[PDB]
């Protein structure tokens, strides 16, 4: 090979045949949450158990 | 310096002291003259980059 080569550079790959080292160190994490609620409660009462003579009509 | 040594054929281990005081990292600036020819030569200015005390009798490589 007659190609020029720098002395002080970091010897990065530059041509087709050059080799490079890859450190994967891949780490991905995704999360998703959702919630919903709805509560309705009702309860009504009414009773005499004793009615006046004048109110017995109703 | 380690890159230059590796290019020349010497591979220093990554973990080493390498505490030298006879070298200094420098930036070299030059004025590309008009109509510059391939074989011609020009003057350059070398300025220290790090904490070097002096460049009295140094050699640019
Ligand atoms: C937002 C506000 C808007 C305004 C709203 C207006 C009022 C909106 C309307 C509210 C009133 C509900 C109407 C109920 C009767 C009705 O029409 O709808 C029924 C179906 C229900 C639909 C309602 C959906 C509304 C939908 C909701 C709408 C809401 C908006 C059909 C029906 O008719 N079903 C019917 C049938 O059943 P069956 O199907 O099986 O056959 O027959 C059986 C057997 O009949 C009984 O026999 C008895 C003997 O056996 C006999 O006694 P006896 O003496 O003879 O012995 C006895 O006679 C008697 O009461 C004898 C005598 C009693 C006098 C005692 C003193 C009481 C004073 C009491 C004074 C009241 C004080 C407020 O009378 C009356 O003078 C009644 C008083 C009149 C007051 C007038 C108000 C002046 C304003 C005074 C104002 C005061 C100012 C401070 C016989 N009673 C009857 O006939 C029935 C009827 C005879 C009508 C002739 C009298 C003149 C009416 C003249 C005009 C009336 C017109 C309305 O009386 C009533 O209640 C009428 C009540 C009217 C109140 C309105 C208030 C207006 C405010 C005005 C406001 C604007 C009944 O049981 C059954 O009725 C029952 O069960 C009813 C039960 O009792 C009572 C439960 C009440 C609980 C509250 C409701 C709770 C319900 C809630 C859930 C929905």
């Amino acid at each position: 090979n007659y190609g020029y080569q720098p002395l002080f550079e970091d010897r990065r790959p530059r041509n087709i045949g050059d080799t490079l080292t890859i450190v994967l160190q891949e780490n991905v994490s995704a999360s998703k949450s959702s919630s919903a609620n709805a509560s309705r409660d009702g309860k009504t009462s009414f009773g005499f158990d004793t009615v006046p003579r004048y109110l017995q009509g109703l | 310096l380690n890159n230059m040594l590796s290019q020349l054929g010497i591979t220093v281990p990554t973990g080493t002291n390498m505490q030298l005081k006879n070298v200094a990292a420098v930036m070299v600036t030059a004025s590309y003259p008009p109509f510059a020819r391939q074989g011609q030569t020009i003057d350059v200015v070398v300025s220290s980059m790090g904490n070097a005390k002096s460049l009295r009798g140094g050699t640019l490589l």
